[PDB]
């Protein structure tokens, strides 16, 4: 069945970059759409963005435009997003997600990558 | 629900680094407002107390807290009581847990 | 963009009552609205799919509304319902949500 697997560094510096990963399997990694979601500590959800990666097509949040970049290998079946300029208002849990039925809902979800600026 | 309480003295090793810390839980409790208070002998305690509550468990529908107040090896050995006390909304007399550090 | 108003901000619920959970859309979006469920330390979890689509084994006490006006319906809250309900929209590309904290009294 479909799972995701995400690690991320999970422990950064302010200023500088890291790149959470996303493996997805159990299903045909290029006909749904992946999604990424912020939740601070006790706090709710907060979009990010969303990538096919059919042909690599991003669509951001206004909020994270510069700060998370969204990439995907077709090879590899790995979504991966990259924040840079790590700031204190970066610390939170991130999750990478993807639908079974409504390619834009939440239905199965990754375990989460808690980092710390 | 009244909460239970349980205050627990600092442990040997801790004893040992040159610190001692005071523990309190206050589980199964409800409704989530309840104020903890700390008693040096017999005077309030505010500094180095730090409170986190749960969120209301998934299985009796209760809430959980634990306040901890950090002290000094020298500042703990210099007093003797210590009292943990629970205001909540079950009863207005405070839930009073209290030892001395000689006993 | 879209914004989510979703009402009460806490609710206190006797177990064994109906509850409904507001969430009002600021533009039309039809039934792409879905509703999710998050308890302590863990991630959400989808409820109903859509205005009212029944999803795998989530209680069957849920799923209401279309346009700009949608409810969640909890027919018997139970102990285990306790967490935050949230409601999102899949029309427009902002993917906003909304944020309502279920408690039992």
């Amino acid at each position: 069945q479909v799972q995701l697997q995400q690690s991320g560094a999970e422990l950064a510096r302010p200023g500088t970059s890291v790149k959470l990963s996303c493996k997805a399997s159990g299903y045909t990694f290029t006909t749904y759409w992946i999604q990424w979601v912020k939740q601070r500590p006790g706090q709710g959800l907060e979009w990010i963005g969303t990538i096919y990666p059919g042909d690599g097509d991003t669509r951001y949040t206004q909020k994270f435009k510069g700060k998370a970049t969204l990439t995907a290998d077709k090879s590899s079946s790995t979504a991966y997003m990259q924040l840079i300029s790590l700031a204190s208002e970066d610390s939170a849990v991130y999750y990478c997600v993807a639908g079974y039925d409504t390619s834009g809902t939440m239905g199965y979800w990754g375990q989460g990558t808690s980092v710390t600026v | 629900a009244a909460p239970t309480v349980s205050i627990f003295p600092p442990s040997s090793e801790q004893l040992t680094s040159g610190g001692a810390s005071v523990v309190c839980f206050l589980n199964n409790f409800y409704p989530k407002d309840i104020n903890v208070k700390w008693k040096i002998d017999g005077s309030e305690r505010q500094n180095g107390v730090l409170n986190s509550w749960t969120d209301q468990d998934s299985k009796d529908s209760t809430y959980s807290m634990s306040s901890t107040l950090t002290l000094t090896k020298d500042e703990y050995e210099r007093h003797n009581s210590y009292t943990c006390e629970a205001t909540h909304k079950t009863s207005t007399s405070p839930i009073v847990k209290s030892f001395n550090r000689n006993e | 963009d879209i914004v989510l108003t979703q009402s009460p901000a806490t609710l206190s619920v006797t177990p064994g009552d109906d509850v409904s959970l507001s969430c009002r859309a600021s533009q039309s979006i039809s039934n792409n609205l879905h509703w999710y469920q998050q308890k302590s330390h863990e991630s959400p979890r989808l409820l109903i799919k859509y205005a009212s689509q029944s999803i795998s084994g989530i209680p069957s006490k849920f799923g209401r509304g279309s346009g700009t006006d949608f409810t969640l319906i909890i027919n018997r809250v139970e102990t285990e319902d306790f967490g935050v309900y949230f409601c999102q929209q899949s029309d427009s590309w902002p993917y906003t949500f909304g944020g309502t904290k279920l408690e039992i009294i």
